[PDB]
């Protein structure tokens, strides 16, 4: 922000990023790929 | 970027050959076009048709097939499809 | 012609863009209002009096023909200056609102009078707009404007509080608090009168005499226009590529009966970007709609120089009905062919059906043998 | 040949919405079926419009007044800025014959009017009129819902009109209606206020049921729209809502 | 049949396309600096010697025009060719067989 | 490239539009940034544990 | 004569921005590549065996 | 409202969590029921 | 003293050698002007737009 620049936010936080992670991890380790 | 006038295109001409290269680059785009729909389609070397009577052990392919009363020889779902996007 | 567009001396199977082609334009027409009346412009130039700087007289010139042979081959100014015309185009164009600023200046500031100048009068008495279009008259006067003894009717404002904006006349004659010390409407110190004389004499040499200017300002196609030059009209024919000139708007097309209704309050129609398409003709009063005569792109189809030379030429959407790059060889017998993408000369239809070398488009293609 | 009055007649003067009206031709240019955006000076949607049922208004950049008249009670308009005879002054009136516009340093006092005899033959509006310097006379202007808009531009007068038939009581109706431009005048006054003419039943005044509607105008951008037979039907007010 | 909106793409393609073409037609109607956005009536108004002038500031303006335009319709069509390739792979692999 | 100048916007006004398809192309890759990231991490329906 | 010095900066500073929106273009189009072989290769091999 | 993208004023934030509609960012998103 | 532009003025924590007048970070954009009366340090900040 010094003269027109404007860095916008990304729609998904870093949150809900580590949760799709951990979702996908914790479901391949319990169901395999029959979850897919 | 003259609109048929004399003075502008002798203007124009001392520009160099901007124009050739314009021309050429929207000639590749259009051939690039025809290629890939011909790549995308042509997967075949024939043309087969399906036999008069359709007994396919109780599947129903109707929506699908063209249907010939059609003179645009075209099937349900195509017609749908070209009627929704303009 | 392909061999020429392509700088080689052989050249391979298939298609290629060559050029375009134009229908030309016949019969020029000019149409012009029917209000011919001498236009009153010897009464400004020959006036006995002028006005002050700070009191420039104004007239307003509207319905009347107007004739600048006259002031421009006359000599007897010695500044004829224009700015957004050239002089010897003003009796070809048509306008509305012509406006004449007449007065009398000193003689070494004549060339205060210009878009973005700075001087004494330039901002404190007459100030013309930057984007000014039209025309300054300057020249002597000093038989006339010039006493002996010294004429002082002549007067001209050197204090002002600001500026002043384009065209706008001041003639408040109130004292002028110069310094710090208040007038109170009396001059005293530090206040004087804005206004003050010429001291023109016949004594004095060139640069001093005073000098009679007046400006003429115009208006560029922005209404009905009611002032034109000595032109004379044409008769108007309809179905074919002409060039026309409705009222100082030239163009080139063919013109047709229209169509759609006009309020009785317009003067044309258009509808994206600058696009006339209708007109109502200044004499007859009769809508017409304009839409320029044919034009496309030729391509060649050849089988490569090195089997055969003969071509066939492909005219991209272009009805077949009139084709006749001038190649008249191709416009006289020659086999002819309608499709989607245009008409084909050269080439003959089969309806055996079979894989094709040089696409043309919409299924159409062809090949060589003829 | 004027004289003043006793009855201090006092316009109620009320307060009503502005509504959608007020939207003229901007330009001499035909156009079918486009969206055209256009800035320009037009009363703003859901304004104050004061309803008065002569006091001296201010003109301000220009004046849309509407009347929704009966037997045509109201004749003609003043303007200037001083309406006496130091300052040039505009005049309109419209009888029952040709309207006639004059620009003169009339001299105008306490209640001009015109006055009806009872056949009319009376005209008592002013008391001198010395110089002058530009004369008009075209077809009279004039249950009834009467518009018409004044503006002042580069030394342009122009004066827009427009007839609808009504029979809403009391407000003004909740539709849309353009106004076709009636005349251009190419003369040049420093305008400020104006007035209004009435012409009274002189035989005691009766002239009670002379109500106006007065708006103003600001410089603002509108979207328009015209159908294929290029008349306005819909315009949107662009600085008025985000939806806008 | 009922619901709309469900061929998103497609339609996004052929808006994409009429407003660059829309946008390259609505820039002739621009000074660019000059004296007017139509030619034939600075031609037709004053001396050449400065009509040379107008044009040149009309030519360099119309220039860059279609040179952005002919750049945007570049990426477009890399963009779309990627898009074809990868049908052209789905075609070949699923209808002709399974995946 | 006018830092609030009245007169500089004045002449900018005239060059047509180009500063809108300037916005328009940034504002597209903008929103192509995060379709991608979603259509990369979205691939389950509910979240496990 | 201000106006011409005004016009210089102005075309100028156009053509920079618009050097730089083109390049950023280019590389957005080389990251949607990357990611989408991303995507792919998450669906492929995390949701099952290659 | 005061969030991270911004300022936000005419609606009203809740406590719930639903699917994503329109979205506004950093994590949140709005939609109709006002 | 002829340096002009536009923002919010603030107090600064910044050192300046005796010599200079006022500093800058990078890409050439000022941020502390050293006042020429009262030889203090202040600080610059664009007021806010979006
Ligand atoms: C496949 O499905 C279509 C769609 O329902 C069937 O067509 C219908 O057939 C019945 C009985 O012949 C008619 O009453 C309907 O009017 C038909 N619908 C349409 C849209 O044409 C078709 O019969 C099915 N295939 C077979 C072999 O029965
Ligand atoms: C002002 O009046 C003089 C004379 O009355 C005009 O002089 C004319 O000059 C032309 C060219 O030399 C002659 O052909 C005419 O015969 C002259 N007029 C007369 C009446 O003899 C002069 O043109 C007038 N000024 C303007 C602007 O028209
Ligand atoms: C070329 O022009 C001719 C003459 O108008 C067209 O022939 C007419 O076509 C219309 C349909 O488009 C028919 O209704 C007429 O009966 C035809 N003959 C006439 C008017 O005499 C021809 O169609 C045009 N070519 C193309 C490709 O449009
Ligand atoms: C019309 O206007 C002229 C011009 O102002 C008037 O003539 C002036 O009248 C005043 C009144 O005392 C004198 O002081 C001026 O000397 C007159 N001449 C000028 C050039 O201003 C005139 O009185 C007005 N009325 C009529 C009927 O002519
Ligand atoms: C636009 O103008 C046309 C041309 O007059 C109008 O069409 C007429 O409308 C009236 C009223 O419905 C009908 O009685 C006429 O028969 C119509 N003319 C024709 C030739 O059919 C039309 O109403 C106008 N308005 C709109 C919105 O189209
Ligand atoms: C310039 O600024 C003012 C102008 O008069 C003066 O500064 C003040 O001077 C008095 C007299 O010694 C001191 O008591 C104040 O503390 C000074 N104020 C500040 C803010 O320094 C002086 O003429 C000049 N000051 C400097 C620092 O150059
Ligand atoms: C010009 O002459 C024609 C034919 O005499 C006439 O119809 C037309 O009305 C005249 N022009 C005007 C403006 O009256
Ligand atoms: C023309 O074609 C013939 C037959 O294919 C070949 O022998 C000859 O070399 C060709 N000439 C050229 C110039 O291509
Ligand atoms: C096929 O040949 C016949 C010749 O009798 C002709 O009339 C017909 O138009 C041809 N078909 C096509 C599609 O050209
Ligand atoms: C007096 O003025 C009022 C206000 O206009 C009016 O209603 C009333 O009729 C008038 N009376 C007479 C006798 O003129
Ligand atoms: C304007 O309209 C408002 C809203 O009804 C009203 O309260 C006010 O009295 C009107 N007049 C003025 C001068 O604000
Ligand atoms: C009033 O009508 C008469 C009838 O000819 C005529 O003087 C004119 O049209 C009108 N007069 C004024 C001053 O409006
Ligand atoms: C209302 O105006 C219309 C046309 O503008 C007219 O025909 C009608 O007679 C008028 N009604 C009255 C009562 O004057
Ligand atoms: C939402 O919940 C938080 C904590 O549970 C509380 O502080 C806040 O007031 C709540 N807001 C609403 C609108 O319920």
């Amino acid at each position: 922000k010094f003269n027109g620049l404007t860095v916008l936010p990304p729609l998904l936080t870093d949150e809900m990023i580590a949760q799709y992670t951990s979702a996908l991890l914790a479901g391949t380790i319990t169901s395999g790929w029959t979850f897919g | 970027i003259c609109g048929d006038s004399t003075e502008c295109s002798n203007l124009l001409l001392q520009y160099g050959s901007f124009c050739t290269q314009l021309n050429r680059a929207l000639t590749g785009i259009a051939v690039e076009q025809d290629k890939n729909t011909q790549e995308v389609f042509a997967q075949v070397k024939q043309i087969y048709k399906t036999p008069p009577i359709k007994d396919f052990g109780g599947f129903n392919f109707s929506q699908i097939l063209p249907d010939p009363s059609k003179p645009s020889k075209r099937s349900f779902i195509e017609d749908l499809l070209f009627n929704k996007v303009t | 012609e392909t061999k020429c567009t392509l700088k080689s001396f052989t050249v391979e199977k298939g298609i290629y863009q060559t050029s375009n082609f134009r229908v030309q334009p016949t019969e020029s027409i000019v149409r012009f209002p029917n209000i011919t009346n001498l236009c009153p412009f010897g009464e400004v130039f020959n006036a006995t009096r002028f006005a002050s700087v700070y009191a420039w007289n104004r007239k307003r010139i509207s319905n009347c023909v107007a004739d600048y042979s006259v002031l421009y081959n006359s000599a007897s100014f010695s500044t004829f200056k224009c700015y957004g015309v050239s002089p010897t185009k003003l009796n070809d164009l048509c306008f509305t609102n012509v406006y004449a600023d007449s007065f009398v200046i000193r003689g070494d500031e004549v060339r205060q009078i210009a878009p973005g100048q700075t001087g004494t009068i330039a901002d404190y008495n007459y100030k013309l707009p930057d984007d000014f279009t039209g025309c300054v008259i300057a020249w002597n006067s000093n038989n006339l404007d010039s006493k002996v003894g010294g004429n002082y009717n002549y007067l001209y404002r050197l204090f002002r509080k600001s500026n002043l904006k384009p065209f706008e006349r001041d003639i408040s004659t109130e004292i002028y608090q110069a310094g710090s010390t208040p007038c109170n409407g009396v001059k005293g110190f530090n206040c004087y009168f804005p206004l003050q004389s010429y001291g023109f004499q016949p004594t004095y040499g060139v640069g001093y005499q005073p000098y009679r200017v007046v400006v003429l300002s115009f208006e560029l196609l922005h209404a009905p226009a009611t002032v034109c030059g000595p032109k004379k009209s044409t008769n108007l024919v309809k179905n074919k590529c002409v060039n026309f000139n409705f009222n100082g708007l030239t163009g080139t097309g063919v013109l047709t009966e229209s169509n759609k209704k006009f309020l009785p309050f317009q003067q044309f129609g258009r509808d994206i970007a600058d696009t006339t398409d209708a007109v109502r003709d200044p004499q007859t009063l009769e809508i017409l709609d304009i839409t320029p005569c044919s034009f496309g792109g030729v391509s060649v189809i050849t089988p490569g120089t090195n089997t055969s030379n003969q071509v066939a030429v492909l005219y991209q959407g272009v009805n077949c009905t009139e084709v006749p790059p001038t190649w008249r060889v191709y416009s006289t017998g020659s086999n002819v062919f309608q499709t989607r993408a245009g008409c084909l000369i050269g080439a003959e239809y089969v309806n055996n059906s079979y894989e094709c070398d040089i696409p043309i488009g919409a299924g159409i293609c062809a090949s060589y043998q003829s | 040949q004027c004289v003043n009055f006793t009855n201090r007649t006092q316009l109620p003067s009320a307060y009503t919405n502005s509504f959608t009206r007020g939207v003229y031709y901007p330009d001499k240019v035909f156009r079918s079926s486009v969206l055209h955006s256009t800035q320009d000076l037009f009363l703003p949607f859901f304004s104050n419009v004061t309803w008065f049922h002569n006091p001296v208004l201010p003109f301000n950049d220009g004046v849309y007044f509407a009347s929704t008249e009966k037997s045509n009670i109201i004749r003609g308009w003043i303007f200037g800025t001083t309406l006496d005879s130091k300052t040039q002054s505009l005049l309109i009136v419209n009888n029952a014959t040709n309207v006639v516009i004059k620009v003169c340093e009339f001299q105008f006092c306490n209640y001009p009017f015109l006055g009806v005899y009872y056949m009319e033959s009376e005209f008592r509006v002013y008391s001198s009129a010395n110089n002058c310097t530009f004369e008009y006379v075209s077809q009279p202007f004039l249950k009834n819902l009467s518009e018409f808009v004044f503006k002042n531009i580069d030394g342009y007068f122009k004066i827009y009109s427009k007839h609808t038939p009504i029979n809403l009581v009391r407000d003004l109706p909740q539709g849309f209606s353009a106004l076709e431009p009636l005349v251009d005048l190419p003369i040049g006054i420093n305008i400020t206020r104006f007035q209004t003419l009435l012409a009274l039943h002189r035989s005691g005044w009766t002239a009670g049921a002379a109500a106006y509607y007065v708006g103003y105008l600001q410089p603002r951008t509108f979207l328009l729209k015209y159908n294929e037979n290029g008349t306005i039907t819909d315009a949107v007010d662009c600085a008025l809502d985000p939806l806008s | 049949s009922s619901t709309a909106s469900a061929l998103g793409k497609l339609q996004d393609v052929v808006n994409q396309n009429a407003q660059a073409l829309n946008t390259l037609v609505k820039q002739l109607s621009s000074n660019f600096g000059a004296i007017s956005s139509v030619l034939n009536d600075i031609l037709s108004r004053l001396d050449p010697p400065e009509a040379e002038v107008q044009i040149d500031r009309l030519i360099t303006g119309r220039l860059q025009s279609l040179q952005t335009y002919v750049t945007q319709q570049l990426i477009r069509a890399a963009e779309i060719r990627a898009s074809a390739n990868l049908a052209a792979i789905k075609m070949s692999e699923c209808v002709l067989g399974q995946s």
